[PDB]
RNA sequence: GGAGGAAGAAGCCCUUCGGGGUGUAAACUCCUGAACCCGGGACGAAACCCCCGACGAGGGGACUGACGGUACCGGGGUAAUAGCGCCGGCCAACUCCGUGCCAGCAGCCGCGGUAAUACGGAGGGCGCGAGCGUUACCCGGAUUCACUGGGCGUAAAGGGCGUGUAGGCGGCCUGGGGCGUCCCAUGUGAAAGACCACGGCUCAACCGUGGGGGAGCGUGGGAUACGCUCAGGCUAGACG
RNA sequence: AUGCGCGCUAGGUCUCUGGGUCUCCUGGGGGCCGAAGCUAACGCGUUAAGCGCGCCGCCUGGGGAGUACGGCCGCAAGGC
């Protein structure tokens, strides 16, 4: 299970755009653009200062939100990256980057990741030539994602990938929008990201 | 904490003893203070019952202001210049808006046509670009559209977010709007004008003519209309519209409406 | 022109003939981020005044710390009183693992990889004192070689 | 002491004392009550404390606190004893488990449910 | 379910009567295709046996599947379950009515007599989510049996004081032994489990194949600084 | 309200009792101020509650309670 419901809802409680949505988040309607206080009644009151607790918290929920996997998963990919070689904070992100649905949304067959879950699932997209259809298959540095035969006459696929052109992929990606598919070169860096997010408030988080 | 922003934001606005001034939402009146200090007569539209009696007190040692308990956007403003600025010569506004009315407040002060000089407002940066652009700015929309249309505005102060008493969410930034004695390009049909610009704009991923024939009610039946008429005016709809300007808009509406109004 | 933090706001009190005055006590810590840390106690009829004070007294009260790659030269031990804080150096990518009052000290110190631990008395002003003493208690290879050889 | 002395004498460990003699190492417990009474609170409270006397499966009888708004207990219904301690009331150490055996879940709760077990209210 | 979707529908709650929240949430357009139906359909099983080789080594031919018409594949194709705890400080989450030391809450500190963020209910929020809470037991926090790593003037804790047995501990300079101690080699430290790496189930859990590591203890060899022991000597402790 | 033995770490002052070259140096004992240091503080500080070593005896929240029980010792009270 996921968490299924309103969305830019969290885009105000964690006071950042967290870009959840597709193409909404974009235009001036993310409704942070409008409105960037936390939602509820006692949304647009004075804030207190946080605790050191509140803001820890404040900070893995925005890191677990962007990405949208379940806290039992994230703690799970936090155990197996604290007990790796290297800085526990760069294998983490690199750990959470890996995910299919992650690198579906990266490549940019899809807008959101919850849609590539949907791809990914209902089973649009192979890994070097095999159908997989779960969110959270980890690929490693060179395997071939690409979209299925059978999907690629559909209109959100062409639609999707057909608005890359004149667009850029990330660094630790390769992308061929004519022959729709996508290679892995390699785990991403800290910088590589623009995640808002300091991850030495996660990595304090989980040794309370 | 606001100790010489507002300063700076009064010296921007450029009042002197003469010019007159219109405040919305003051609160306390820590604008209100400066401004009745530097500034002629002035105005204001409270409509917080709670925050009156702190308003008031504040403002007890001044004799140029006026207290008004209507709403902006109720209010019709034009006998609310011709009764209070009867002997300024130049009517400004300032104000720090309240995020969720920020824009239909300036859109209906804009469409009302004010004798107002100008405005100098205090809003959030993230619609601060939008609303002062240039083709190919990814900020270009609607909001742009409208505000470069009725006057000339160009983003003036940016106000980081760590400012605040309460830390805030957001960075903000004053922006200054000279008031455009004529309207930059004629035309005839000004609200399908308008809905030709917010159809171009629907979507921004996809291209001008698939936008222009996918968002009007009529769109199918002149499918062909849209086509001869984008490749006529020499700015096709092969685009995505970011690209273009308000005289490529002036152009392709004179097209439409001369042709289909 | 600096960082500054709350440690502890505390109200006390001394009877009177008929009555109870009052006076606050402020515990603050002013860094920033690089390696200077001073901590300041101020008292005052007032919260705002005791702000002031324990402000100016962290001003006029610094230490610098000899920080490489964001932690700790070596392990160290300090009693203060009754408490006693043990500061201990980390690998990259740990987090100061450490409770409220050292966290505070630590973290505008520039600090960002310490496991740390408080032990007998937990008073957060001998712990904040503790810490500080303990911090500036600490030495570097070219400072003990220097001293040694010359 | 010396290391001499720890050799010779060693430390002692300390052992830990159950709270809850009745229950003999179990969850719960089954049993009867006898008496079902109100009691007044230990010093600055005053209330009146629903009280049942409880005989267990166990060699014991104790009494058990009555959680809620109201309840439908005889001098005969078998009853649920939990584990828990009242601080008021001085010589209860059990709780009674609401909506178990002959204990029903108390009326019109709408808020905490798991707690005073209660059936989901179905809406329309 | 996914994308789009109002300066913001309705109802419910609060309101300084302007409005604010629930909220792009819904409704609504388009897109996908759990469930379901049709067809196909396993790996796990090659031996024993039989023919030619000797009754051997090789070679050649058949039989045998509970799971199970299951997994799985191919083709159609439907928007298709959300609950549980908490919101006074610990500790992330605030208002309005009901009640007036009553009904109750409670892990501690404690809250309940008219303005209750602590009880009951609503709106809203927070955490987890096919689960969420409660009770019981174990380790932690507990440096709170302190070897690592505590104390005994007044906080608990120096025996009422001597003499002395077992025991514990022990000054300097040499030489022998090699008991403790240290080092090298080797045998053992089973298979699982733990660590690392590489692989098989569409990932994972799970499983496989390797590689280490390991406290302890035997066997052989080596060192003699420090403890031990034997022999000689010295005067700074002790005794005369 | 401070177990014993040993070694180490500024001094000043008042006493009791020995030897010496007797202005004053040199042992032992009893007190008072105080370096460093210690202590929660009071305070201790070459007669340590300092810095160390060796051995012994005790302590582990307040009541219940030095109680009950069992044992040993006493004529008994009673004691451990
Ligand atoms: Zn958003």
């Amino acid at each position: 299970g996921r968490y299924i419901g309103p969305v830019c809802r969290l885009c105000r409680r964690e006071g950042v755009k967290l870009y959840l949505k597709g193409e909404r988040c974009y235009s001036p309607k993310c409704a942070m653009e409008r409105r960037p206080y936390p939602p509820g009644q006692h949304g647009q009151k004075r804030a207190r200062r946080p605790s050191d607790y509140a803001v820890r918290l404040r900070e893995k929920q925005k890191l677990r939100r962007i990405y949208g996997i379940s806290e039992r998963q994230f703690r799970n990919l936090f155990e197996e990256a604290s007990k790796k070689k290297g800085v526990t904070g760069s294998v983490f992100l690199g750990l959470l980057e890996s995910r299919l649905d992650n690198v579906v949304y990266r490549l940019g067959f899809a807008v959101s990741r919850r849609q590539a879950r949907q791809l990914v699932r209902h089973g649009h997209i192979t890994v070097n030539g095999r159908r997989v259809d779960l969110p959270s298959y980890r690929v490693r540095p060179g395997d071939e994602i690409a979209v299925a035969e059978k999907s690629r006459n559909l209109e959100l696929i062409r639609q999707n990938l057909e608005a890359m052109k004149g667009r850029k992929v990330g660094p630790w990606l390769s992308l061929d929008v004519e022959g729709m598919k996508g290679k892995f070169l390699r785990l991403p860096d800290r910088e590589d990201l623009a995640l808002p997010v300091n991850e030495q408030l996660v990595i304090e988080f989980y040794s309370r | 904490i606001d100790t010489n922003i507002l300063n700076r934001i009064v010296d921007h606005a450029e009042v002197t003893e003469k010019t007159g001034v219109i405040e919305i939402g003051p609160g306390i009146g820590a604008l209100t203070e400066q401004l009745a200090k530097r500034a002629k007569k002035v105005v204001a539209f409270e409509i917080d019952q709670r925050l009156l009696p702190i308003l008031k007190d504040t403002l007890s040692p001044y004799e140029n202001v006026t207290v008004i308990h209507q709403d902006v956007l109720k209010a019709d403003v034009k006998s609310v210049i011709e009764e209070q600025f009867q002997d300024c010569d130049e009517i400004m506004v300032v104000a720090n808006l309240p995020y969720y009315v920020t824009t239909p407040i300036i859109m209906k002060l804009l469409e009302e046509h004010l004798p107002l000089k100008g405005i100098v407002v205090m809003l959030q940066k993230e619609v601060a670009e939008r609303m002062a652009a240039d083709p190919s700015s990814k900020e270009y929309g609607s909001l742009s559209i409208a505000v470069q249309f009725y006057t000339e505005a160009k983003t003036v102060m940016i106000v980081p977010k760590t400012v605040f008493v309460p830390q805030p969410n957001v960075d903000s930034a004053v922006i200054r709007l000279i008031l455009r004695d004529g309207p930059a390009v004629d035309v005839e049909n000004e609200s399908f004008f308008f809905q030709l610009i917010k159809a171009s704009f629907a979507q921004r991923r996809k291209t001008l003519l698939n936008n222009l024939v996918n968002n009007l009610p009529e769109g199918k039946a002149q499918k062909s209309t849209i086509e001869q008429v984008l490749e006529e005016t020499n700015i096709d709809g092969k685009r995505r519209g970011e690209s273009l300007s308000i005289e490529e808009f002036a152009a392709l509406s004179n097209g439409l409406y001369k042709a289909l109004f | 022109d600096f960082e500054e933090k709350m440690i502890l706001i505390r109200r006390t009190a001394r009877m009177q003939a008929g009555g109870r005055r009052f006076r606050f006590g402020a515990l603050v810590v002013v860094g920033d981020r690089q390696g200077r840390v001073g901590l300041g106690f101020g008292k005052a009829p007032e919260v705002p005044l005791a702000v002031q004070k324990a402000g100016y007294y962290a001003r006029r009260n610094m230490v610098e710390v000899p920080l490489q790659n964001g932690t700790i030269p070596h392990e160290i031990e300090v009693e203060f009183g009754a408490s006693k804080i043990v500061l201990k150096p980390a690998a990259p990518g740990t987090g100061v693992i450490a409770g409220a009052v050292p966290r505070a000290i630590l973290e505008l110190a520039g600090v960002t990889d310490i496991l740390t631990k408080e032990l007998g008395s937990r008073n957060p002003i001998n712990i904040a004192y503790a810490t500080m003493e303990a911090l500036r208690q600490l030495r570097t290879k070219a400072d003990v070689e220097r001293l040694r050889k010359g | 002491p010396t290391i001499n002395q720890l050799v010779r004498k060693g430390r002692e460990k300390v052992r830990k004392k159950s709270k809850v003699p009745a229950l003999k190492g179990a969850p719960f417990r089954r049993g009867v009550c006898t008496v079902v009474r109100t009691v007044t609170p230990k010093k600055p409270n005053s209330a009146l404390r629903k009280v049942a006397k409880v005989r267990l499966t166990s060699g014991y009888e104790v009494t058990a606190y009555i959680p809620g708004e109201g309840h439908n207990l005889q001098e005969h219904s078998v009853v649920l004893i939990r584990g828990g301690r009242v601080k008021d009331l001085p010589g209860v150490r059990y709780h009674i488990v609401r909506g178990v055996y002959d204990a029903a879940g108390v009326k019109d709760r709408k808020k905490s449910r798991s707690k005073y077990g209660t059936k989901k209210p179905k809406e329309a």
